């Protein structure tokens, strides 16, 4: 039935969604080859949401990528997995982004972007019935910043009436990767809060946060963080895949989690987490699912949500469960904590349960939640940039290229007025 | 017959030129 474009930019967005092939490949049983090598009938059930089947038993993921600069599409292409893209859809260009979002969204995607979007087209040309386009992308790094922004713009003209989701890693409390990373994330939010549908914010400090106090993870790398945010992004689907008791699809998804048409950035989490020892110590309940779920240490976000209230919690869980059980779990979740959800809506919770777990586990449960204290982590950035714009930090960098004062100054506007939203809301 | 070559050398009145004030107000 649906399918979904997976579409992967920047380097931050090639290395997580790098992992994520793995992942959806380990799920599906295919091997690096393609060649199917499974051992459930449910793994060619709906193998057609990510995979064209090119003949002679192998699969090919239906992924886009797309990078300014050839060096990571290169170690893409030699690790592991690297032959299981066809190559016909690795679209890179040669001069880099430099981490200007104006560069990356300008002229370098303005350049980039047309065999981008002939590529998008030809493989939703494929689709029997195409659901959503999948977007992951960092919104600091240059190439992700600007190539989204445009790239989203593009597709939304072309596809009105598709679902625009995007995977983005947002900018860090404490610490910083880029200097100019306030410029670069408020460019790409005055075009995200506009053109998609919604938006998934994960911060590699709260996903350091958790791998370290709850995985008990000493040397944590990339490839660690990319795993957790490519289970998110597993569980976030597997209802498209797989059979359940209550299956929940991307529409769903976006009607029941954006209340208001600009109110659509979420805070993702999961469960279960253990390190390697507690794993014997600690039985596996939707109970202990529930309480995992919502807590604060536990949200890949870096924001507090005991700082505000939720808009609308989505909840979906994987394995074998009683229904009655996640629904009295969710009632006790919700009395118990009243103070911490928005008055004017009742029944905050909407939940979906998948009949088949994660490799490994018993359960597992991945959050959705939409909390009004992610004002929180847009005032720091509206803060940081008018801290920077006033004056003129990197701004010739970016005036060079095309940009004026009068679109800082619009996006600038334009962030305060979503903030103002979020506090009139809470 | 001489006299040495001094010369009254000054920067008298320098301003900068990067504009880190420009948009101070
Ligand atoms: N989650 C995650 N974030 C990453 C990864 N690699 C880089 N980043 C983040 O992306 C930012 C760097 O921007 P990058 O995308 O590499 O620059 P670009 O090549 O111009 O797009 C940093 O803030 C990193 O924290 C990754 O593998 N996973």
């Amino acid at each position: 039935m649906r399918e979904i474009v997976h579409i992967q930019a920047g380097q931050c967005g090639n290395q997580i969604g790098a992992k994520f092939w793995e992942v959806i490949s380990d799920e599906h049983g295919i091997d690096p080859t393609g060649s199917y090598h499974g051992d459930s009938d449910l793994q060619l059930e709906r193998i057609n949401v990510y995979y064209n089947e090119a003949a002679g038993n192998k699969y090919v993921p239906r992924a886009i990528l797309v990078d300014l600069e050839p060096g990571t599409m290169d170690s893409v292409r030699s690790g592991p997995f690297g032959q299981i893209f066809r190559p016909d859809n690795f679209v890179f260009g040669q001069s880099g982004a430099g981490n200007n979002w104006a560069k990356g969204h300008y002229t370098e995607g303005a350049e980039l972007v047309d065999s981008v979007l002939d590529v998008v087209r030809k493989e939703s040309e494929s689709c029997d019935c195409l659901q959503g386009f999948q977007l992951t992308h960092s919104l600091g790094g240059g190439t992700g910043s600007g190539m989204g922004t445009l790239l989203i713009s593009k597709i939304r003209e072309e596809y009105p009436d598709r679902i625009m989701n995007t995977f983005s890693v947002v900018p860090s409390p404490k610490v910083s990767d880029t200097v100019v990373e306030p410029y670069n994330a408020t460019l790409s939010v005055h075009q995200l809060v506009e053109n998609t549908d919604e938006t998934y914010c994960i911060d590699n400090e709260a996903l350091y946060d958790i791998c370290f106090r709850t995985l008990k993870l000493t040397t944590p790398t990339y490839g660690d963080l990319n795993h957790l945010v490519s289970a998110t992004m597993s569980g976030v689907t597997t209802c498209l895949r797989f059979p359940g008791q209550l299956n929940a699809d991307l529409r769903k998804l976006a009607v029941n989690m954006v209340p208001f048409p600009r109110l659509h950035f979420f805070m993702p989490g999961f469960a279960p987490l253990t390190s390697r020892g507690s794993q014997q110590y600690r039985a596996l309940t939707v109970p202990e699912l529930t309480q995992q779920m919502f807590d604060a240490k536990n949200m890949m976000a870096a924001c507090d949500p005991r700082h505000g209230r939720y808009l609308t919690v989505a909840a979906v869980f994987r394995g074998r469960m009683s229904m009655k059980e996640v629904d009295e779990q969710m009632l006790n979740v919700q009395n118990k904590n009243s103070s911490y959800f928005v008055e004017w809506i009742p029944n905050n919770v909407k939940t979906a349960v998948c009949d088949i777990p994660p490799r490994g586990l018993k359960m597992s449960a991945t959050f959705i939640g939409n909390s009004t204290a992610i004002q929180e982590l847009f005032k720091r950035i509206s803060e940081q940039f008018t801290a920077m714009f006033r004056r003129k930090a990197f701004l010739h960098w970016y005036t060079g290229e095309g940009m004026d004062e009068m679109e800082f100054t619009e996006a600038e506007s334009n962030m305060n007025d979503l903030v103002s939203e979020y506090q009139q809301y809470q | 017959k001489v006299q040495i070559i001094n010369k009254k050398l000054d920067l008298s009145n320098v301003q900068s030129k990067c504009g880190s004030k420009d948009n101070i107000k």
